[PDB]
């Protein structure tokens, strides 16, 4: 993971049930940024036409 | 379009006129070029082209040759869906029995004939001959001969006689016998022949045969001489990737059916040895039935790949199947899914809308409203710009999502309020945002849960998101009136700590002038959320007629309840905000601004009142600290002591003072105790510790303890949670109930070394293990409770009856656990109820009681309300809108389409979620109040003592105060010692009567001498040495060890005059003598006197199951292992032969059959006396009371009372709140049977078991004639089997074994009209339920025009 | 809520009721016996001291015990 | 950073997250001094004597640690791999004890309390009741919404049942189930299950149509008869059993 | 290998079918065309829906068509040229080239 | 747009008569040719009907009765 400056606190209802509430300074910063790597295929088999 | 869905049988005629050509050859497909071989099981000239308006050879493709059957090939040229109904018939050359109609059991080609199944299966594999109609010599019709036994009959009878084998015979067989013939034979053997099992099966026998003669089906249909194969593109062999086709099992089985079929006819035209013969006719029923259905004769074949190859059969049923999986619930269009995030912003109607599931969802809307606006030039213009997401189709979509709503749904849909409607808001992001209040509404957190989102197309169904599944309109539960639209979790701590105060806080004491000053007073800095304080306020009041009318005044509040003022609207009262406002209150806040101002206020005031709670909890800072889990410092001298009394415990075990368990039994308990004392002491440490000053000195005020704030509020927490992170974690248990001695003493605050932690893991993982059980089985009761409850819909306003149930309080043990006003509210009444001394009409019979009528009733204090009940509705097919009362939730009335049935099963399986998996097990009156004394069943005699002593059985005595309303119950045995006895009106610490269950008194009539006649010692009496007292007592026993001599002779006493004289029983000649079974001992001698019912024989001498189980059992309708016995009809006991397990227990009726007798199992203990006149609906042994047996006797209220009850303390004993309408229905479903005691001018069988709607209508049109109608008897089912006996073939085979249904529908020949609401959902049509209901009204108005 | 979050309420169910049937099995009232209702003999001022109400000497108690240990 | 809720502790006792969040402030508070000290340069021996006391710093641990074997350079690549706060173990029930978390508190500059006060962002005001700051380290779990999240409106459909198949993983529509049949009888929402069940999933011709009804501004359908059903009367017919429609 | 108990036959999917999108592509282009040939005399609107198959039946050669306008086939292909060429300009075509993604 | 149909369902009793009563209307307004009785604040057809059946001018007797008005003028 990353250390992150938590504070335990309501604010607002926008970490309600168990959500979170995440500035923008942590996406800015991109320390959550992942990379993933997908890999596509394409076949060329042989029909009958 | 089309009616009901008429079945039969198939004539080999008409399954030749479904077909479109014959299947001769067993080949697929050509191996290089793809195409249909023949004249084989994909052929392009029966089944239809295998492309588009295209023959098949190539001559014919344009569509001008449409129609045309190609001169080559004979391909009609057609559509390719042509392929996908078109059918073809394999022509079986030899008969094939169906097995459905052979292993049905019971076989209907069996018990058609009359002829046994092993016997028809012998005749079926050629193991024996069958005669058939041998001719005028020797033979019966259906007699079976052996293979030698026929040889020898060919030799001494060769013609004139005619024994066939295998399918051919039974084809024969049944093709020649007559059905109304054997029909009329089953006639003169059933009522001229008087043998009653004989005569059941015998008559079920010719009800058979009169179905077969009704219906058009011919008995010989049961023979497969024709076999239909199913469309191929319903059994395809499609092309996958790499060339390796994929099939579906059935061109399997067709090409061994086929295969097998040519051989035969091979076989057939070669003249072959006649055994090899046999064994390709058996070969080919075996395949068959295979292909009907695989498994169900022998083992199942095979399949190629070694595993069950799949037949038609298990195409229809199975879990896994056709009636189930795809056709009742199916992929949908339209649809999407995400993961749901909060968004706090929203209103209650809106939910957030990601752009991106939004432009996928709509794109037909949008495409249309482009295309419309002209911004694209056509469909394909407007989807190149919706594919490059043009700036304009931002606005195209704004405009398209506007008033359109979308149903939000999540994954168990437990209660209908899963699926609901919201109006979206285009949000940006790829993650809902669902409104927070909807989330209890839901059962949905944001852990990451996802929901599904479905677009209501057409226009009649996106009116029904906004008027019946809006999120709006739903702000009530069904299964009970109180509001699901509770703040949760955030918004009670932000308002328990908004409207709370502090003993010395800023600005304390100062007069505000209303509470807008109060909130610019909070946001300047000047005063505290929490001060003390004076606020004019003005509140309103509408008890005027409509009109509010005003007052002011200054209230003594603080700051905080002053600006939460502001938000409540305008008829509520101040005190609904003047107090600390936890979680309960909050909720009731909003039930009574809904109960005063209706729907409209209390949505808006739903979500201000969420607003407001999240920005003051914002607004707190309200965090948690380690600090906050203050432990308590007398936690260990606590421990200590119960370290030393465990320690003298061990001590005292090693001495040899106690055993084993004792000692684990004394641990446990020194632990508890001492748990409950450190939590105690730890709650009284949190609670109070805040100590502030006023003026001075000191003072202590409720915590502000983060911790103790949310346990306090309601938002999260518990004594038990917080003791657990304070207190200590007390004892263990391991997964099987066995509690470890060694206690966790520790919290989480403090460690927790690595031997407790391993201690409390057990629990841990059995619990956690549990709940992946009851998140797995998680609707079952809904969905058992939706297939026997689930057609029933309001039909009618009013069946204008005057039968309901005598609702009260639960007034049980003390004070009531529910009182009038809840069971009571929101039903229609069945009669006028006046008060009690009546004083007036008070209540009109059909006024629905809501809560003004609620308030009426207990002011003037009434204790029993009549109220119409839906299991007493006169309505034909449902319930009147009348004997259902008042809907949750849309809180006026229920109106006629409501599905009653599916409601009442979800509210009874919702709430039943959150209770236990687990079924679970648990002198002198201490009367309570002031009050007087009522009486059941009196009959008491004041004893020379001056005490009462109840000379009745079962005298019931309650504590009624001058309220009118009864405040106490109890049940009184047979003569307690009654300090206070009759009518006796008197207050408490003042015990109502002293008794012992080591005396059960045999309390006389009159005083006098009790002489002894009928005793002779030695035969029925026991020599009881008064080794206690001085003296001699002979006590009444049964013939358990005496002999048999005077066994059955009972031990009299005469209790009679100083004179000799038998003193009668005053009310009956019968003197004054009595009877005595044993258990009773008898301390008199002959000869020897009594007072008014003196002391002459004493008898010497709470577990509540709550688990789910503990309601399906209780709706299955079972019978319990000690079943109460209960008392069949009046009149006075004999008792007879004993010693059986079976004594006679005989009824003298008053009038009526007076030899009437019945057994008792004498292992139990017989608790009434054999002089006492038996009441009919009463109980003689006393144990747990039968349904069946309650059903029967007392009525099919006592057996509906019984079953809320029962239902009703399973779901209170976990505080679960479920209304009674809902089991009331299940029961109404339940009891749904009526059975023919006397067949009378009806027409129905003897002992026949017929829907009881069905005798109701016939015997009531008859009442309305000059006929005497058919006296039914209620019957009384379990859901399982209530749901088992339906109407319509389709429901019943889509929850049921569908074979058993479809087989008996094929030979019945039924015919289903759609008028279910599971009916009608398979065929596509809308359900008669609700926004249909109207709409099927008019189908049944066109339909007999 | 959470996986974690109802099978507290059935782990705190369970333990509860465990807890209740065993510390019902203990006896707290008082009906001094002064002798075993099976071997006659006078239960002790002690063990009789320590469970007021109790009704059994020590070895009667023990084969009890066992025998419905057996489940029998 | 981030802001969660309070109240999951209580409920889900959970400790750890809180204590974990303290002990993290003080790991952290360690490192801003370090860091401060590395800005402003002081040298090599006033900073290795501020990580010696840090370093030792709790009661008899076996972490004995001294800082004069150290080489002056190798203090420098510690000095600054303990700039962004120094890492601390706690082995599972061998962890650090409370009053060393408040110890390792106060060797910083931090509230013994572990608690601080907080200030709106927007109304700049104070929060009452000071909260919990502290440094957590958190895990993203790969339930990533970008995979979670999908929707369709018309696209493929399966061959022998021809109901929505997809195959975009996953362009199928969702599964109207047996529980949201009866949670729509519930309601008397008629014609929202007949859509449902008919023209957004099975019905061939009423699908087809009713697309271009939508495009064509006209909110209506005509439902007909889902292949659902067409299929189980084939296959019902298919054995002897005469299944027909009444009229 | 699934979680609803899935089949491979769940999964085969339909290379069949034409695509809602695709036949209201084709019911806007029959009322585009049918506009598009309302805009025209009716030698040119009746021989160019009997030359094609448009709104009827079989189309027919070039001789059927004559004998319908009992005219020789040079003078109908002339006219159906004729007609082709008027409706190739803009103000007759782009209603119809926006049906072409190419 | 509407919250909530309370007051529609006054007018029509029924919540079911409500919505089959107006759908007739929306779909009268929307295919087609039929105006709105009430001033459209942008609305979809399906809030405008239900405006329209709040204030009373709209319901089951009178759309019959303008069914059968324009059916004899249709003539
Ligand atoms: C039983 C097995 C479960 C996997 C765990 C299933 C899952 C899907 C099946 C494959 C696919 O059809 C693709 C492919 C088609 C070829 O034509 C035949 C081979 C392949 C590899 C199949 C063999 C096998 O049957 C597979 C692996
Ligand atoms: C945990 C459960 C709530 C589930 C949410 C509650 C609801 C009813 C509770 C039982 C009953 O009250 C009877 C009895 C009362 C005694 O005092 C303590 C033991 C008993 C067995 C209780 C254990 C437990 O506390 C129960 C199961
Ligand atoms: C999703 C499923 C894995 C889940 C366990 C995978 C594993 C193999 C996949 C099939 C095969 O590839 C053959 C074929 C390839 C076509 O091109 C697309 C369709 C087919 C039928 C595939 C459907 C599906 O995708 C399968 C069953
Ligand atoms: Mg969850
Ligand atoms: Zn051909
Ligand atoms: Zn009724
Ligand atoms: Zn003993």
């Amino acid at each position: 993971g990353q250390n992150m400056r938590v504070a335990f606190m309501p604010w607002n209802g926008y970490n309600f049930e168990d959500s979170i509430l995440v500035s923008e300074r942590v996406v800015q910063e991109d320390r959550f940024t992942t990379i993933h790597i997908q890999e596509l295929a394409c076949v060329s088999r042989d029909t009958k036409l | 379009e089309f009616d009901a869905i008429k079945i039969a049988l198939a004539s080999p005629d008409m399954i030749r006129s479904w077909s479109f050509g014959e299947v001769k050859k067993p080949e697929t497909i050509n191996y290089r070029t793809f195409k249909p071989e023949r004249d084989g099981l994909f052929c392009a000239r029966i089944f239809g082209p295998v492309k588009d308006y295209e023959c098949l050879c190539g001559k014919y493709k344009r569509l001008k040759h449409r129609g045309v059957i190609c001169e080559k090939c004979g391909v009609e040229v057609t559509q390719t869906k042509v392929r996908r109904e078109r059918m073809g018939h394999i022509e079986l050359a030899s008969p094939t029995a169906h097995i459905w109609f052979l292993k049905s059991l019971p076989s209907r080609i069996g018990l058609l004939l009359d002829m046994p199944l092993r016997d028809i299966e012998r005749v079926l594999y050629f193991e024996s001959y069958v005669v058939i109609e041998g001719g005028m010599t020797n033979l019966e019709r259906q007699q079976i001969l052996t293979e030698e036994q026929y040889l020898d009959a060919l030799e001494e009878f060769g013609d004139e006689f005619d024994a066939k084998m295998g399918a051919e015979a039974i084809q024969a067989l049944l093709k020649s016998m007559d059905l109304e013939q054997e029909c009329e034979q089953l006639r003169e053997e059933l009522n001229e022949t008087n043998s009653e099992t004989k005569r059941k099966k015998l008559t079920k026998r010719i009800k058979l045969l009169e179905a077969f003669v009704q219906s058009g089906n011919k008995p010989e249909w049961m023979i497969l001489t024709v076999l239909p194969v199913l469309p191929p593109d319903l059994r395809p062999l499609v092309p996958l990737d790499g060339g390796r086709f994929a099939t579906s099992d059935l061109n399997d089985l067709y090409r061994r059916v086929i295969n097998r079929n040519n051989r035969l006819k091979r076989l057939l035209d070669l003249a072959a040895p006649d055994i090899i013969v046999r064994n390709e006719k058996r070969m080919l029923q075996e395949a068959v039935d295979a292909l009907l259905d695989n498994g169900r004769r022998g083992r199942a074949i095979t399949g190629s790949n070694k595993r069950p190859l799949k037949s038609l059969a298990d195409m229809i049923k199975g879990k896994q199947g056709r009636f189930r999986q795809n056709l009742l619930g199916k992929r949908v269009d339209y649809s999407g899914r995400s993961v749901i995030t909060v968004g706090p912003y929203l209103r209650l109607h809106q939910c957030g809308l990601p752009k991106k599931m939004a432009l996928e969802l709509f794109k037909p809307f949008i495409y249309g409203k482009l295309e419309l606006r002209g911004l694209a030039t056509t469909i394909k213009a407007a989807k190149k710009m919706v594919e490059r997401e043009e700036a304009v189709v931002w606005d195209i979509l704004d405009e398209v999502i506007r008033e359109h709503p979308v149903l939000l749904n999540r994954a168990p849909t437990l209660h209908r309020l899963g699926i609901q409607a919201f109006e979206p808001v285009l949000i940006e992001g790829k993650a809902i945002q669902l409104h927070p209040l909807v989330c209890a509404a839901y059962n949905a957190d944001f852990d990451g849960d996802q929901m599904a989102v479905h677009v209501p197309l057409t226009l009649e169904a996106q009116l029904e998101a906004r008027a019946l599944m809006m999120s709006t309109n739903n702000i009530l539960s069904p299964a009970n009136g109180e509001p699901i639209i509770v703040p949760s979790q955030d918004v009670v701590l932000g308002l328990y700590y908004m409207t709370r105060d502090c003993v010395n806080a800023k600005g304390e004491g100062m007069v505000l002038t209303g509470p807008k000053e109060a909130e610019r007073l909070y946001r300047s800095g000047l005063a505290s959320l929490h001060a003390r304080v004076k606020v004019r306020i003005t509140e309103y009041e509408k008890d005027a007629n409509g009109e509010l009318v005003a007052k002011t005044s200054l209230k003594d509040t603080t700051v905080g309840r002053a600006i939460l003022w502001m938000i409540v609207p305008k008829g509520l009262p101040y005190s609904i905000v003047n107090q600390a406002l936890g979680k309960k209150a909050i909720s009731k806040m909003l039930n009574t601004c809904y109960r005063i101002l209706g729907l409209k206020p209390t949505v808006i005031f739903a979500d201000q009142i969420m607003y407001t709670g999240f920005a003051y909890a914002a607004r707190s800072g309200a965090s948690v600290g380690i600090d906050d889990m203050v432990i308590p410092e007398k936690k260990h001298e606590i421990i200590s002591e119960a370290e030393a009394e465990v320690a003298e415990i061990q001590e005292q075990f090693q001495s040899g003072l106690v055993t084993a368990g004792e000692r684990y039994n004394k641990v446990i308990d020194i632990w508890a105790a001492a748990n409950d004392r450190v939590s105690k002491a730890m709650m009284d440490n949190l609670q109070t510790e805040t100590v502030i000053n006023r003026d001075g000195q000191e003072e202590k005020q409720v915590s502000f303890n983060s911790i103790y704030m949310m346990a306090d509020s309601g938002a999260r927490g518990s004594a038990a949670q917080i003791r657990q992170l304070a207190g200590m974690r007390g004892l263990m248990a391991k997964p099987d109930g066995s509690i470890i001695e060694t206690p966790i003493t520790a919290n989480f605050r403090e460690g927790l070394n690595v031997l407790q932690y391993f201690i409390s893991t057990h629990g841990a993982r059995k619990g956690l293990a549990d709940t992946a059980l009851k998140t797995a089985n998680s609707g079952y009761l809904t969905r058992r409770l939706v297939d026997v409850a689930q057609d029933l819909v309001v039909t009618e306003d009013d069946c204008g009856t005057h039968e309901g149930i005598m609702m009260t309080p639960v007034i049980e043990g003390g004070d009531v656990k529910e009182p009038l006003r809840d069971r009571v509210l929101g039903r229609v009444t069945a009669e006028d109820v006046l008060k009690p001394g009546t004083a007036d009409i008070l209540v009109p019979r059909n006024t629905l009681l809501h809560e003004q009528w609620c308030d009426l009733l207990e002011e003037n204090s009434v204790d029993a309300v009549k109220v119409r009940s839906v299991v007493s509705c006169d309505t034909d097919f449902g319930v009147c809108a009348h004997c259902y009362g008042r809907d949750l939730a849309r809180g006026h009335i229920i109106n006629k389409g409501e599905a009653i049935g599916v409601i009442a099963a979800q509210s009874i399986g919702e709430p039943g979620t959150q209770l236990t998996m687990r079924t679970f097990h648990i002198s002198s009156i201490q009367v309570k109040n002031k009050g007087s004394i009522k009486l059941s069943n009196v009959k008491s005699v004041v004893n020379s003592s001056g005490k009462l002593v109840i000379t009745s059985r079962n005298t019931e005595l309650k504590l009624i105060d001058e309220f009118g309303r009864t405040k106490e119950s109890y049940k009184v045995p047979y003569g307690a010692v009654l300090a206070k006895g009759d009518g006796e009106q008197v207050a408490g610490g003042e015990t109502v009567a002293n008794w012992d269950p080591h005396t059960m008194p045999v309390i006389t009539e009159v005083s006098g001498f009790v002489r002894f006649t009928d005793m002779i010692d030695g035969q029925t009496i026991t020599r009881q040495t008064d080794e206690l007292t001085g003296l001699s007592s002979l006590v009444v026993l049964d013939s358990a060890e005496r002999t048999a001599g005077g066994k059955d002779l009972r031990p009299a006493l005469k209790i009679v005059d100083a004179q000799g004289n038998d003193v009668l029983i005053p009310g009956t000649d019968m003197p004054a003598q009595y009877f005595l079974p044993g258990k009773a001992i008898v301390q008199l001698e002959d000869g020897v006197q009594i007072s008014s019912g003196d002391t002459l024989a004493r008898i010497p001498q709470k577990d509540i199951t709550g688990g789910l189980p503990r309601v399906a059992d209780l709706f299955e309708a079972r019978r319990p292992k000690e079943p109460a016995i209960l008392a069949e009809i009046s009149g006075i006991v004999s008792f007879g032969k004993e010693t059986k397990g079976k004594r006679r227990l005989v009824i003298t009726p008053v009038d009526g059959s007076d030899p009437y007798e019945e057994m008792i199992p004498k292992w139990r203990q017989l608790n009434v006396f054999e002089g006492e006149r038996v009441e009919r609906g009463d109980v003689i042994s006393d144990g747990p009371e039968a349904p069946h047996d309650i059903l029967r006797l007392r009525g099919v209220h006592a057996v509906t009372r019984y079953i809320v009850n029962e239902v009703q303390d399973v779901y209170r004993l976990q505080g679960v709140k479920i209304n009674d309408k809902h089991i009331e229905v299940i029961v109404r479903q339940m009891l749904r049977k009526a059975t023919i005691v006397n067949a009378g001018s009806s027409d129905f069988l003897e002992g026949e078991q017929v829907e009881y709607s069905r005798v109701k209508i016939a015997n009531r049109e008859l009442e309305a004639n000059g006929k005497v109608g058919a006296t039914y008897s209620r019957d009384l089912l379990g859901i399982t089997k209530a749901s088992l006996a339906t109407e319509s073939f389709i429901s019943a085979a889509s929850f049921q074994e569908t074979t058993r249904v479809l087989t008996e529908a094929a030979v019945a020949g039924k015919r289903d009209e759609l008028r279910g609401l599971k009916e009608n959902v398979i065929v596509g049509r809308l359900i008669p339920a609700g926004t249909g209901y109207a709409y099927h009204q008019d189908r049944m108005r066109r339909r007999a025009a | 809520s959470d996986e974690a979050d109802e099978a507290y309420s059935v782990t705190e169910q369970l333990t509860m009721t465990g807890i209740n049937r065993i510390r019902q099995k203990i006896n707290a009232h008082g009906i001094p016996v002064y002798l075993c209702e099976a071997c006659g003999n006078p239960i002790p001022e002690a063990r009789r001291k320590i469970f007021p109400g109790v009704t059994l000497c020590v070895e009667c108690q023990a084969y009890q015990e066992r025998q419905r240990k057996h489940y029998a | 950073d981030i802001v969660l809720n309070p109240l999951g502790v209580p409920s889900r006792m959970n400790i750890g997250q809180i204590l974990e969040t303290h002990l993290g402030m003080a790991a952290k508070g360690i490192g801003d001094k370090i860091n401060a000290m590395l800005k402003q340069q002081q040298e090599v021996a006033k900073l290795r004597e501020f990580i010696q006391r840090a370093y030792d710093l709790g009661a008899d641990v076996r972490q004995k640690v001294d800082l004069s074997t150290f080489s002056d350079e190798e203090v420098m690549r510690l000095a600054e791999n303990l700039r962004k706060g120094m890492p601390i173990a706690t082995p599972v029930f061998d962890g650090a004890k409370e009053a060393e978390i408040k110890e390792l508190l106060k060797l910083g500059d931090l509230p013994t309390s572990g608690q601080i006060r907080l200030y709106d962002g927007r109304t700049g005001e104070q929060f009452e009741r000071p909260v919990t700051v502290g440094y957590m380290y958190m895990l993203k779990l790969n339930h990533l919404v970008d995979d979670k999240m999908h929707a369709r409106s018309t696209g493929s459909y399966s061959l022998v049942t021809q109901q929505p198949l997809g195959g975009k993983a996953q362009f199928g529509g969702q599964r109207f189930g047996e529980m949201e049949v009866w949670a729509l009888e519930a309601y008397g929402a008629a014609y929202t299950l007949q859509e449902m069940l008919t023209v957004k999933s099975d019905d061939v011709n009423g699908r087809t149509k009713m697309y271009k009804n939508i495009v064509d501004g006209n909110h209506q359908m005509e439902p007909g008869m889902p292949e659902s059903f067409n299929v189980l009367l084939k296959e019902i017919r298919s054995l002897g059993i005469n299944i027909e429609l009444e009229d | 290998g699934d979680d609803e108990d899935s089949h491979l036959g769940d999964f085969i999917e339909d290379t069949t079918l034409e695509l809602p999108l695709d036949s209201a592509t084709t019911e806007s282009l029959r009322a585009a065309t049918h506009d598009v040939l309302a805009g025209l005399t009716a030698r040119e609107a009746k021989v160019l829906r009997m030359r094609f198959g448009i709104d009827m039946n079989t189309d027919y050669t070039l001789e059927e068509v004559g004998k319908q306008f009992d005219v020789t086939r040079e003078r109908i292909r002339q006219i159906e040229a004729k007609a082709l060429r008027k409706l190739r300009h803009p103000s007759r075509s782009e209603v119809l080239r926006s049906f072409l993604d190419d | 747009a509407r919250v909530t149909v309370q007051d529609a369902v006054e007018k029509i009793g029924n919540r079911f008569d409500l919505v089959l009563v107006a759908a007739r209307r929306a779909r009268q307004m929307q295919v087609g040719g039929k105006d709105p009785l009430v001033p459209e604040e942008n609305d979809k057809t399906t809030v405008i009907a239900l405006r329209e059946i709040e204030e009373g001018l709209i319901n089951n007797q009178i759309l019959d009765v303008r069914e059968r008005q324009e059916q004899q003028e249709q003539e």
